[PDB]
């Protein structure tokens, strides 16, 4: 047998109120050490405290949510035990009010919001925290704090913008995800965002490539002509038409696989660019207008 | 001593005024401040004054169905602190002001259905919003809704809206609200719902709406509901087409793509004003978000701009922090970046 | 060709379609043109587009009630030469324009209550106002109407308009309408109605709920015999809340106009203002007049206020006696000032 | 016996399209001649054309209404008859459209409103009329024509010392549908209908505005601050208005009746409030000394 050792012991937080203050605490053992968490002395028992525990078993979150002040400002300990032992730890809580919110707390610019990725592909959480000192940012997945300290698993974090990128999803990964920004000033917790996971659908990936490029036309001095130009492809281009450096169809909804050039008044010999765009490519095919005596 | 036509029971408890169809112009003057049901259905009352309901301190049931009220002075019901239900509906009514609900404490029952009410005011249920239960505020003209009120309406168990023109639902909305069994967003203008607390008993009806069927409303195609003949109108492959008889492979997304970007560079060597463009598309359209070289997320504040389309308007640089301004389209399916490297 | 829900019998020659309480969002695209009756109420139609109803021809009734339609497109209704009847009731249309109603050639049954109407635009009616019997414009939101395009009407024989804001009636119309035998006036802003042909194959006209004003411009209505339809007095103090029919004859009071503030006889001879208030029950209009003339106001060189009040640039030579006449139901007031 | 007469003969009309056009024609005899109106020889017969009889016998008027041109542009003669005689004359209508109408055609510039009068009372109503020539104007009540000729009767036209209708010592037979008529050598055009009611005498005592209780002379100290009240009575009851010398205190849409309490405020120096009491009976006034003692 082997008694209890701490893996991971909750910090001191300073949340605000009606937000969330979550404590983590994880121990490894022989036999597994089980978590128990207590404020004052006795295990804590309410409607506002929830314990969820890890899938390892390695232990447990005590979650408050929402924070009332100062009912939960106090002194929450986690205690480990086994059939060999027993160990503790205990932080201190402390809750603020919106009138106390220092100039530097920690303040949610963008949280995380719905998105929907298919099974053995990308996705990604963003979440941008301001505050000072700048803070650290963290995740938490129903209630539960997401592992990224692995730099090499599908699961990681995006240094600097520190965003949730999760690769290769799988049903697991579905569920409701939420943003934690925390520097020695305080902890915010964004609002919640939840992922969906749907079965992969295998459709063909195809670059952009001009089924009809624009053709080269020759006009009477002002001067009209139509030019056309198509584009084809899976994601389908969004085909624009530009002068050489600046965009000729301006403040237009982009239209799709197809873009037909009006052109009037021509004085003057030039050459007119048309670009097709997806997420895959960008090609670009220019058109000789010429003006003849 | 009871006005003409009208039928007023005076025998304790119940002090009971009865006016249908008796064709009033105005709410009786000089009636008993004693009474405890009035009802003044099917008549012609034009507006509701303070005078009218004055020292009703002993008023609990007030129905005013079926008139032509189309103005209510503000604290005409100051003094009704023993009301309990509130009848307005079929009327004229434009608006509803705190100053016209103030003063009734134990209002439990709301009911504003089939009038032309455009605006609720942020906060006018604060007199009751411990105490409502029911809130009718079905056939208007609401675009928008005083979500942050709603939620705090803990003994609210019945919300009707059948028939408004509201856009958007609150996403924070109805998390308190544990005693809520019906809520009924038919017909109104819904493009889509928010994935909040629908699933549970209760009832939420949300047929009539002009649905756009993409991943936002997958989690809701998973349930297992009955049809209430809810309708797709867009994209236009699912437009007309049952919701409930859509397989959920066809509710897709589409990545955003930044189609015009500034250009990858920029540069300006002193306080003179500057402009950058962003402009993303996809299913649905896309966020734009901008941030600073420190990569500071910048908003709606001093010296710096943002518009629906997505341009950045910056008025006086200081120059001193130059860097990559980035530009980021997110969306439900996806993340677009565009940078911009400045001097 | 037909939708979920809906039930079309296409056996020519009466092609029948019907698509009552089934969610529609919109018209059904690709509805068969040679389609004679085409119902479709209590749903969700948001809008009426030109397309929707494009070459129906055929069609004889349209039904559209109990949607949530706001907007009707510009010749939504052209080429629906052979409808008869429209139903667009309990809808959210805020006007009705002559672009909207135009082509219906052969309408006879107009139905637009229970709407949020605003303005009728004048001869918006023009392409059926010689084969309506039928027009309802009930709960609505009308302070006014188009009355010269209703006295057009000469084959209706019921006219509804049963809740809205009306103000005023004009006094002309009604004289051409010899079929009409229902008129419903119920709850509008009439204080008083014109002393037309309303008594009178039989006639029922219904005037209540109206916030009225008891003087002499309504004795003669007082001196009828006709059932207590629950009309109530509003105005004046003396007779408010009081029963119509149930106040004597004698009470109802005109009071002779009376000119409060006169200019006293009292410029620039380069530059044009008189006053004239005068008061009375009812209130009384304000007229001026010429030395040897009668004047016009609310024109290019003089203008007329509510108030009486006359006002651009006076001529070297125009000076004489202008009199201010206070016409009245119960009398005439004369306050004449004499200005060089 | 004897064989009729004509008392008076119609005369050549010129009418608007939709308006109206009324031929008068008496005739007198022993025994009554008995008048006939005739288009083209035929006895007239139409829905718009009404043949409406004097009460006296003396003759008929008939109305032609609403004018359409032309199916009435004709030739109408009026024929009196009895058992002895057979008499007749003839006139002709002219109906023009607005596009033909010229300019100094007769035009109703104001015509007669709802009026009401008590019995045995003095009732009128106007009309005015522009034109070129300036046209003559002559009064229909219900659908025959008011004789003002005589000068010296109750009902009167007035024209010196506005041709408006007077009406003195109303009577029953006074209550009817009555219009104003424009003519001149252009043309005819009636105004729009106007009746007249006549209730009956409602005997109420009439005397000129009296001040009941004047306004009293007050002292207040600087800034300062007085009420004064001022109350008229008499039938009708007047209008009571504060002035300050010149200037109306008062405004038109808050004026009393019988009792006007003027409240003052911030008073720095003294002055002279005059009270004014109005009615179609007379105009007094009374002034009110305020002054600024220590
Ligand atoms: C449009 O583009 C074409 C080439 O893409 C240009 O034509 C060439 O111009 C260069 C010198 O400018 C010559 O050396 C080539 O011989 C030309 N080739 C051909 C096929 O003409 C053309 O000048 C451009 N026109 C404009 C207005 O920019
Ligand atoms: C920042 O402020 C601007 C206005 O100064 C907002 O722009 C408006 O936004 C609404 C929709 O959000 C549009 O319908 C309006 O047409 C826009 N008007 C103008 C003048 O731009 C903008 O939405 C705000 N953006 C953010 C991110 O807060
Ligand atoms: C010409 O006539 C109209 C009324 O028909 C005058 O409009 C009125 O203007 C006053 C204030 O100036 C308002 O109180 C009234 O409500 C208006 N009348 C209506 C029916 O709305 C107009 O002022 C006159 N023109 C001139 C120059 O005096
Ligand atoms: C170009 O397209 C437009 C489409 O409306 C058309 O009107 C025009 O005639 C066309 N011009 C030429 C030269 O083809
Ligand atoms: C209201 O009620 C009480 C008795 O019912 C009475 O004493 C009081 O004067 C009333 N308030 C007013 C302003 O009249
Ligand atoms: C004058 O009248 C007003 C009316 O409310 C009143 O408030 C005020 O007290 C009065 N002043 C005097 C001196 O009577
Ligand atoms: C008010 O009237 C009297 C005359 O009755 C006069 O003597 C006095 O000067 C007047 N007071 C003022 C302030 O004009």
């Amino acid at each position: 047998e082997t008694p209890p050792r701490f893996t991971r012991t909750p910090v001191d937080q300073t949340g605000v109120s009606g937000g969330v203050a979550s404590f983590i605490c994880q121990a490894t053992g022989d036999p597994r050490p089980k978590i128990v968490w207590n404020k004052k002395g006795k295990k804590v028992s309410n409607q506002r405290f929830e314990v969820i525990e890890f899938d390892d078993g390695s232990g447990s979150v005590l979650r408050i949510q929402p924070l009332r002040t100062p009912r939960d400002e106090a002194i929450y300990e986690c205690v480990a035990s086994n059939n060999v032992g027993e160990i503790s730890v205990s932080t201190r809580l402390t809750v603020l009010r919106e009138d106390q919110i220092p100039r530097g707390f920690p303040t949610i610019d963008m949280g995380p919001q719905l998105k929907v990725v298919e099974r053995t592909r990308t996705a990604t959480m963003l979440c941008a925290a301001s505050g000072n000192p700048d803070p650290e940012i963290t995740w938490f997945k129903d209630f539960l704090p997401v592992d990224t300290s692995n730099n090499n698993g599908r699961i990681k974090q995006l240094r600097s913008r520190g965003a949730l990128q999760i690769e290769q999803s799988e049903e697991s990964d579905q569920g409701k995800y939420e943003c934690v920004a925390t520097n020695s000033a305080g902890t915010r917790y964004s609002a919640p965002a939840n992922l969906y996971v749907r079965e992969l659908r295998e459709v063909r990936r195809v670059p952009p490539r001009f089924s009809i490029p624009p053709t080269n036309h020759e006009i009477m001095p002002g001067g009209s002509v139509n030019i056309t130009c198509v584009a084809v492809g899976s994601p389908m281009p969004y085909v624009k038409w530009m002068l050489g450096a600046e965009d000729l169809t301006p403040e237009d909804d982009m239209p799709i696989g197809r873009n037909v050039l009006e052109l009037n008044d021509v004085r003057q010999s030039a050459n007119y660019t048309c670009v097709a765009m997806s997420t895959l490519g960008v090609i670009e095919a220019i058109a000789q207008i010429t003006v003849k005596a | 001593p009871c006005p003409g036509r009208c039928i007023c029971q005076n025998v304790a408890p119940t002090l009971t005024m009865l006016c249908a169809k008796t064709g009033l112009l105005f709410v009786p003057p000089a009636i008993d401040r004693r009474v405890v049901e009035l009802r003044l259905t099917d008549n012609f009352i034009a507006a509701v004054r303070r005078r009218d309901f004055a020292n009703m301190t002993s008023l609990v049931h007030l129905t005013l169905s079926r008139n032509t009220i189309g103005q209510v002075a503000a604290g005409a019901f100051a003094d009704l602190r023993a009301l309990r239900a509130l009848h307005l509906d079929s009327n004229r009514l434009a608006e509803v002001r705190g100053d016209q609900l103030r003063g009734l404490g134990n209002l439990r029952h709301l009911i504003l259905g089939n009038n032309q009410i455009r605006k609720v005011e942020s906060a006018a249920f604060d007199a009751f919003l411990s105490t409502v239960e029911d809130l009718d505020l079905s056939y208007n003209n609401l675009e928008a809704l005083p979500w942050e009120a709603v939620g705090q309406m803990v003994n609210l168990n019945t919300l009707t809206l059948d028939h408004n023109l509201i856009d958007h639902i609150a996403e924070g909305t109805f998390v308190q609200l544990h005693k809520l069994v019906r809520l009924d967003m038919t017909s109104n203008r819904l493009h889509k719902l928010p994935p909040d607390g629908l699933f549970l008993p209760l009832t939420v009806s949300f047929g009539g709406n002009p649905l756009h069927c993409n991943c936002e409303l997958l989690w809701l195609r998973r349930l297992t509901r009955e049809d209430d003949l809810e309708t797709c109108a867009t994209p236009e492959h699912l437009t007309d087409r049952y919701f409930w008889s859509i397989p959920e492979e066809e509710f897709l997304c589409e990545p955003p793509l930044i189609t015009r970007q500034a250009g990858g560079r920029a540069l300006v060597v002193e306080g003179q004003a500057v402009s950058l463009r962003c402009r993303a598309v996809g299913d649905p359209e896309p966020v734009v978000h901008w941030v600073a070289p420190d990569g500071r997320l910048l908003g709606n504040s001093s010296r710096t701009r943002v518009r629906g389309d997505g341009t950045l308007d910056v008025t006086i640089t200081t120059l001193r922090d130059s860097g990559t301004f980035t530009c980021i389209a997110s969306n439900a399916a996806g993340e677009a970046t565009a940078p911009v490297e400045v001097c």
